[PDB]
């Protein structure tokens, strides 16, 4: 229902103006953190592990697929996408097919955001420094 | 469990029976029964080996001693007809190797010319070929194969026939889903790929449990209506439905088939896949 | 009374896990073995036994009615 109601870029931009993008980014970060704090538990396998994560990432990709929102929110989404992708790469035992699809979508979004003016890029590099500040493999 | 009931592949050496099991089993005891015992060559030592390697065919392990773990060595007295091998800890095994490692061989006068099994002519022990009919006196009585290296092997290396005894194996074990031990990143990658495939299978079957969910939701609604739909005598009578069972509410029977049959089969498949996935995750961790 | 008692036990809505036929009891397909035991007993008692007895009684009643009509 939600994706059907915002199929027009008109309402995607409206929601982005209201601040939906930071909300979905924070939700993705919280879900990935829950998965990270969950791999310390047993190897309990859950069939629907990552449906919320995959759906939130799909929503973020749908919003980013509009040029203006991408322009205005690249610098604000690069940090959260980097953090999410790095934290998802740590997953080994709890890595589910849906988690793999989410990580691939985050990689595609990050690559889509790396592209930009040298300024925007150097700004994204500054973000990368903060992400590394936030382990010999993940950095 | 009779070992014969869970073997899916078997190969032999002159002293070893190497077997692939239908699946991984946790084994606590092995009993060996010995029938038709001949006094000329009697087993003195049995070694039991195992591994939990997944193989397509047991021949891949036949001549690979470094791939086997020794579970137990047992000694027999001359003419012993039953051996109980109590393992100090249960072993998890998808393959077994039983080795007859030493013998109380009774020496005899092999110098005497042997008798041809086909024409009864006298045959010299070397080369052991009948000069009258060409029959080889050292051929396996069961499969006619000739061992080149050993003229009097304890087992036929082709078919496992033993002229000195018959061996029956009874495994006090239980079926236990398990995977091959992970060694190096090569096996780590294999295990990860297996985990991914099994998770895909688990996702597919989940859907089956959930596919029957709306059907059960619906049949339950109809059954709650408690309508006295008059008995419908369908022309098709392939199913053996007795009058009383035929008169049972169709939805009730439909519910019983959907849940106890279909939902239970799907849930059993899903639980087996989940247990195997948990074992793979535990090994990887 | 037998059907009454079966109805009373059924309305208990009690789950009694299918009792394994330790003895040589009549073979029951698992599909049907998972119904309630009281449901199957009721179906046999009423649709089988009560129906057979009622059919016999109705045949006897019709023959008695024919005999009474002829006598009258
Ligand atoms: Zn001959
Ligand atoms: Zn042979």
């Amino acid at each position: 229902l939600y994706q059907k109601l915002i199929t027009s870029a008109h309402w995607k931009v409206y929601l982005a103006a209201r601040g939906v993008l930071p909300y979905v980014g924070n939700l993705i970060t919280k879900e990935i953190a829950r998965l990270l704090a969950l791999e310390e538990a047993t190897l309990s396998t859950d069939l629907q592990q990552g449906y919320a994560l995959k759906s939130l990432t799909g929503l973020l990709s749908s919003f980013v697929e509009v040029e203006s929102i991408k322009r205005h929110f690249k610098s604000r989404l690069v940090g959260t996408v980097l953090n999410g992708y790095l934290c998802l790469r740590k997953l080994v035992v709890q890595r589910t097919k849906l988690i793999d699809e989410t990580q691939d979508m985050l990689l595609e979004m990050l690559e889509d955001m790396t592209t930009g003016t040298e300024s925007e890029t150097k700004a994204f590099m500054a973000v990368c420094i903060e992400t590394a500040k936030r382990d010999y493999r993940t950095p | 469990i009779k070992l014969s009931s869970i073997k899916v592949d078997t190969r032999y050496t002159t002293t070893q029976q190497v077997v692939k099991l239908i699946g991984s089993h946790t084994i606590s005891k092995v009993t060996v029964k010995i029938g038709d015992l001949k006094r000329t060559k009697m087993v003195r030592t049995i070694n039991l080996y195992y591994n939990n390697r997944t193989v397509q065919a047991i021949v891949e392990l036949k001549n690979k001693p470094a791939r086997w773990h020794k579970a137990k060595k047992v000694q027999l007295t001359p003419g012993q007809t039953e051996v109980k091998i109590d393992l100090p800890l249960p072993i998890v095994a998808s393959n077994l190797m039983i080795e007859f490692a030493d013998f109380y061989e009774n020496y005899q006068a092999s110098t005497e010319t042997l008798q041809c099994p086909r024409c009864s002519a006298s045959v010299p022990a070397n080369p052991g070929v009948c000069g009258n009919c060409g029959e080889n006196v050292y051929q396996c009585h069961k499969c006619r194969s000739i061992n080149y290296d050993e003229k009097d092997p304890f087992l036929c290396n082709a078919c496992g026939f033993c002229k000195y005894a018959r061996f029956d194996f009874m495994l006090y074990a239980k079926p236990c889903c398990a995977v091959d031990p992970i060694e190096n990143e090569e096996d780590r990658k294999k295990a990860v790929s297996n985990i991914n495939t099994l998770l895909d299978k688990a996702d597919r079957v989940y859907h089956q449990l959930m596919g029957h969910r709306p059907q059960l939701e619906n049949l339950l609604c109809k059954v709650n209506e408690a309508a006295p739909e008059k008995p419908q005598d369908d022309s098709g009578t392939a199913g053996g439905i007795s009058s009383t069972s035929a008169s049972v509410n169709r939805y009730i029977l439909q519910l019983a088939q959907e849940y106890c049959g279909d939902c239970k089969n799907s849930f059993d498949e899903l639980s087996k896949i989940i247990q195997k996935v948990f074992a793979s995750r535990k090994e990887l961790l």
